[PDB]
């Protein structure tokens, strides 16, 4: 699993890609991991498919009743100390990591992250699953604060692109959506309109010499093609 | 004369008598002949058959130890073929354990050192067959001979055998810088005819291999029509 979340200016993006798998068999290459809390607040779920379903399911129940009981719409703090309490209340039972994000009027744009132990911090990009450790040093290098909301889309894009070709447990789809004041917008990119694959980079499209034929020097040339 | 009944003895002169006895089997033995072009290198010689009755190829005295490097026998063809052994066990040493082929300078000094071992101990004797040895491996064309005492040298053209003093006026008069394999060929042969001696050997065939350019640096025979 490859999620993230990060912040531009007036909003959030977060995105995935779609694969569940039993470790080398895939059972769905079709997920969807950006799961809605509320109008404006989604989540990004990595771990257990059982335990994320079960934990996003419960507090969305629990914010559609606070926000019925004061007629105005929640806050992204608000659903991310909902979230993390469940975390950290059954921590030696589940496998889950979170990433909350939305927009409220009061404070913008926010994400925040709730790793595994049921910690919790705001910050202004997230990364998780086992696809992140890929991309820690690709924001490292590339990443900067005041993007716009299109810039912020497709970074993300190439972001989850450069995370499944190399980790054998993401792949499929990439998912994205942008929530701001205006309305939510989600967006399904294809394998076959990746921005990034290794099977198209120019420098690996010319096989390694391993296999060069039998010969009277110790010059490695080509790989040997035909049968002597 | 107590002196020459092993070859763990010196001689009170410095001499090793069974080592020089083993050379005249060399000596006694059927005329080869060898020369090194800008190509290749080009070895031939005399079979003495025994009977009119033998297949081809019987008792063959040219074999090949790697892809690119091949070796011809004079004087004891069974003493040869141990040689043959050991040369074949130092190739595949060399492409197993180092990943190169073996270079030809490095391939005549193991063989050297090999036969030199012979004529240090009491209980053994040493070899009575001279080895020429035919490479173009990273170090070029190279043609080597290694005798019963296990002294190596290299050369630009070589005979052996009880033809030799003959043979070896008729190869001074060849250019070594400008000659090529398929020439090579027809005077070397003609070289064998000639000081072959009609008297006591009545019956005999030439063996003749090569490597080159031509042939892919791939030492092998040359095809029976090229005679």
């Amino acid at each position: 699993t490859t999620i993230m979340a990060v912040a531009f200016k007036g909003g959030v993006v977060l995105a995935a890609d779609s694969r569940t798998s039993t470790g080398t068999y895939v059972v769905n290459r079709a997920s969807n991991k950006l799961t809605k809390l509320a109008e404006k607040i989604y989540c990004c779920r990595s771990g257990s498919a059982a335990d994320t379903q079960a934990l996003a399911e419960q507090t969305a129940n629990y914010l559609e009743s606070y926000e019925i009981d004061t007629s105005k719409p929640v806050n992204v703090t608000t659903a991310a100390n909902i979230f993390k309490k469940l975390c950290y209340m059954n921590k030696w039972n589940i496998s889950a990591g979170i990433i909350v994000a939305g927009y409220d009027p009061l404070n913008g744009g926010s994400v925040y992250s709730i790793p595994s132990g049921g910690s919790c911090v705001k910050l202004d990009y997230a990364l998780g699953g086992s696809g992140s450790i890929f991309l820690y040093s690709f924001f490292d290098a590339n990443y900067k604060t005041g993007m716009s909301k299109e810039e912020c889309v497709c970074f993300c894009q190439r972001a989850v692109a450069h995370a499944y070709s190399r980790d054998g447990s993401s792949g499929g789809l990439i998912r994205t959506i942008a929530l701001h004041q205006g309305e939510p917008e989600d967006m399904t990119i294809p394998w076959t309109k990746t921005p990034y694959c290794m099977e198209k980079d120019p420098k690996y499209r010319d096989l390694a010499v391993q296999n060069p034929p039998f010969s009277s020097s110790a010059k490695i040339t080509v790989n040997q093609s035909r049968s002597e | 004369t107590e002196h020459d009944q092993s070859t763990d003895i010196f001689s009170a002169d410095g001499r090793v008598f069974q080592v020089e006895y083993a050379c005249k089997a060399v000596d006694n033995g059927s005329t080869a002949v060898a020369a090194c072009c800008t190509d290749g290198v080009v070895v031939a010689v005399e079979k003495i058959l025994t009977s009119r009755m033998l297949e081809e190829g019987s008792n063959d005295r040219i074999h090949a130890v790697d892809r690119q490097a091949g070796v011809c026998i004079c004087g004891m063809l069974p003493d040869g073929r141990a040689v043959v052994s050991r040369a074949r066990a130092e190739a595949e040493n060399s492409r197993d354990v180092f990943a190169t082929p073996i270079p030809g300078s490095v391939l005549a000094s193991r063989i050297g050192e090999f036969m030199h071992v012979y004529t240090t101990h009491y209980a053994y004797r040493p070899f009575g067959c001279s080895v020429i040895i035919a490479s173009y491996a990273d170090d070029g064309p190279q043609l080597f001979v290694s005798d019963p005492s296990g002294t190596v040298a290299g050369y630009y053209g070589i005979a052996l055998g009880k033809g030799k003093t003959v043979a070896k006026t008729e190869l001074e008069k060849l250019n070594f810088k400008s000659i090529t394999c398929d020439e090579a060929v027809v005077k070397l042969t003609k070289i064998l005819h000639d000081v072959h001696d009609k008297s006591k050997d009545k019956l005999y065939e030439l063996e003749v291999a090569w490597v080159c350019n031509k042939s892919n640096c791939v030492f092998q025979h040359v095809p029976n029509d090229m005679i």
